[PDB]
């Protein structure tokens, strides 16, 4: 009776049971295998580790990240992750539950079949379904039409959705997201007089980012304030107790989203990318995109991002056009929550792909149950 | 229709986080909520906004008996008891 | 979807919607109940009238002022006003909107709880929040740090404010404002030859004050000129056309703000009261208070008040200190305008007190949403 919802991000996998309001399991999308084939004073039988213990045992393992930029690049590694998710994390029997999986926008048709092959042939699922991540965000906020900007660890997308379906032609991919900011934050702190470089120092910066960074409504004016007073300054409590002082870096960091030239990127800016997608849609539905611009993914979590978006898009739009930005406080797990709502609706119960349907049609049935 | 009903169920039916197991039942506002668990960054974000919001200029024009005297900088009629 | 902003003045109540450039409803904080005629068969009218209709039917009513000197002194009558504001003035449902309320600086802890109690129990609001009026005025001018002189009906306050927090210890209250000045004009005009005392004549004097009074850059010089010339005299037509001429009373009336002795007060004067507040604060925030002195309230509306304030404070302050007086033209409605800006910011939307938070924490939760 209870469905499983598995949202596979580049950074973190989020897993749990449909109907819950949050995932039970959140862990790094990392598979680790022992370097050196045969030999070891390794352990029991474990030819693989997933998530945190792979991270803990980095020193004996070669680590892989199977889902780079939202797209799977190794199905063997991906299978290790799903295996870990069902048995180690949720502790359920795959063959007992229908399972809903997510995918990145513009996911190659090959991969969509592979996802379905593995779910039925490897994990013997009674039923399953595949959903575009961005679409689930929109659903989570009670909408079926709108544009969502979904920005995570590895990639960002603006995705125009009309009446339940993503519009492939107007999907823009922005090759900039969370880890470009982590890196950028390291750069500007180094400049200040501190030093972060080692992949453990990274994880420290990443914590600062998620805790202290924010978006200023007026960036220039905020730079002016930070330069002529120490009122914006905060000091961060490190592990080894070295209390570090961070000023205008707090807001110059998320600013990169709006001014990718800060990253040596000639690219566009989240607000302008959003505008360009809206413009790629038919004149007659644009209004609905404007009035329903949804934010999702950890990288949209900076306080002040919504009002700024609102202002930046209004500056690009026509007059009087109703620009509404939806940034719910839970938006980090909007994709998952959306998944949870959908799969737990009774009207969804016949939407599933059943084992029976797979046995006759094969991997390619997934195309018929989507776009 | 099979589709039409689901679309209605996403909008209509509890298409919201009234799901289960410790959530946010009710929330309000004028717009939305750019936010994280760290209330420090939130306040920084709020104060930066107050400083950055444009004047009355940016606001929705209204025709009030009083506010009329505001759009014409200095005016007056009956001020206070 | 839209929030409410309610600024309860000792004289005038102002209401409207977060995002608007001005309040919709502005009406007197008067509750009139019918006086007993001493009759047998005494049926006929309503038991309470509020605001305008209380004002017109004043002859047949005993009028009360629930909120005196900015502080609510009658909760039954206060509830009347609030009811009247939601229903008869705004014509919306309390239960459907988050409500931003304002308070006097140094409002007792007891009263703050009572406000919150009434908003969730009696008016069943989703959310609500309480702001100090003065702080809002500063926000209204787009600043988070500075000092505001708020002068309204019954009371004047100087409020040093740092990054969104008022500094209670450096708050000074001055018991002299609008109605004191109205009184004084009545006094001085009578001595000239005219006669005003009947409460219908007060309202005329109050109209003169708001239309013809000003603040002299140099009072003794202005008295001198007024004595050697009629050039500074102005005429005022009554309803019955009894053109009254008014001379140096035009600037002698507002002068009381700078010389309370004119009223037989041992008090200090707005310029010096402002100075003393700044002097109660630390050295490192003083420059910022001195360059950001904001005027708000009806009694700061006099022509020439800011230039005078600039001159007077420059005199009292250390040399070389940059004195800046900000007197926005909308300053009569800054408290409200400010609250409209605030409650319409996205960055504010998690700051509300929810119905949930109240149900678990109780009235005193309000104390937790400031300090
Ligand atoms: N409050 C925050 N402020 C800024 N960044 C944050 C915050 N919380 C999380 N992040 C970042 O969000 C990124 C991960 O977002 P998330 O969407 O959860 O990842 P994912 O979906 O697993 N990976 P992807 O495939 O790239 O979307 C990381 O770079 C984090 O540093
Ligand atoms: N243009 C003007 N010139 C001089 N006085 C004015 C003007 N407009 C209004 N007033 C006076 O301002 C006073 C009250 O203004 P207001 O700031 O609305 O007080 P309030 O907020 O209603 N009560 P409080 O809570 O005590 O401030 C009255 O005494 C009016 O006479
Ligand atoms: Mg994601
Ligand atoms: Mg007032």
């Amino acid at each position: 009776v209870a469905a499983l919802v598995v949202d596979n991000g580049s950074g973190m996998c989020k897993a749990g049971f449909a109907g819950d309001d949050a995932p039970r399991a959140v862990f790094p999308s990392i598979v680790g295998r022992p370097r050196h084939q045969g030999v070891m004073v390794g352990m029991g039988q474990k030819d693989s580790y997933v998530g945190d213990e792979a991270q803990s045992k980095r020193g004996i393992l070669t680590l892989k990240y199977p889902i780079e930029h939202g797209i799977v690049t190794n199905w063997d590694d991906m299978e290790k992750i799903w295996h870990h998710t069902f048995y180690n994390e949720l502790r359920v029997a795959p063959e007992e539950h229908p399972v809903l999986l997510t995918e990145a926008p513009l996911n190659p048709k090959a991969n969509r079949e592979k996802m379905t092959q593995i779910m039925f042939e490897t994990f013997n699922t009674p039923a399953m379904y595949v959903a575009i991540q961005a679409v689930l965000s929109l659903y989570a906020s009670g909408r079926t039409t709108g544009i969502v900007l979904d920005s995570g660890d590895g990639v960002s997308h603006t995705v125009p959705i009309y009446e339940g379906y993503a519009l492939p032609h107007a999907i823009l991919r922005l090759d900039l997201a969370g880890r470009d900011l982590t890196d950028y934050l390291m750069k500007i702190l180094t400049e200040r007089g501190y030093s972060f470089t080692t992949t453990e120092e990274r994880e420290i910066v990443r914590d600062i980012k998620e805790k202290l960074c924010y978006v200023a409504l007026d960036f220039e004016q905020e730079m002016a304030t930070a330069a002529s007073s120490s009122s914006l300054e905060k000091s961060y409590e490190l592990k080894d107790g070295q209390v570090i002082t961070i000023g205008n870096e707090r807001f110059r960091c998320p600013e990169a989203l709006f001014q990718p030239s800060f990253l040596g990127m000639e690219a566009c800016g989240i607000h302008e990318t959003t505008y360009n997608s809206i413009m790629k849609c038919d004149v007659d539905i644009r209004k609905d995109l404007y009035a329903n611009t949804v934010l999702s993914g950890g990288t949209t979590m900076y306080p002040g991002i919504a009002d700024r978006m609102q202002k930046e898009i209004t500056a690009l739009a026509p007059s009087t056009m109703k620009i509404k930005i939806i940034a719910p406080p839970e938006r980090k797990y909007s994709v998952w929550i959306g998944g949870s709502i959908l799969a737990s609706l009774s009207t969804f119960q016949q939407m599933w792909i059943s084992k029976q349907e797979y046995d006759e049609s094969g991997p390619s049935i997934v195309h018929r149950k989507c776009f | 229709s099979l589709h039409s009903a689901l679309m209605e169920a996403i909008h209509s039916s509890g298409g919201r986080e009234k799901l289960r197991k410790v959530a946010e039942q009710t929330s309000e506002g004028r717009p939305k909520k750019p936010s994280y668990v760290e209330a420090e960054s939130e306040r920084s974000a709020l104060l930066a906004a107050i400083r950055g919001h444009s004047g009355t200029l940016s606001l929705r024009k209204v025709s009030s008996l009083a506010s009329e005297e505001l759009q014409s900088f200095r005016n007056a009629a009956l001020g206070a008891p």
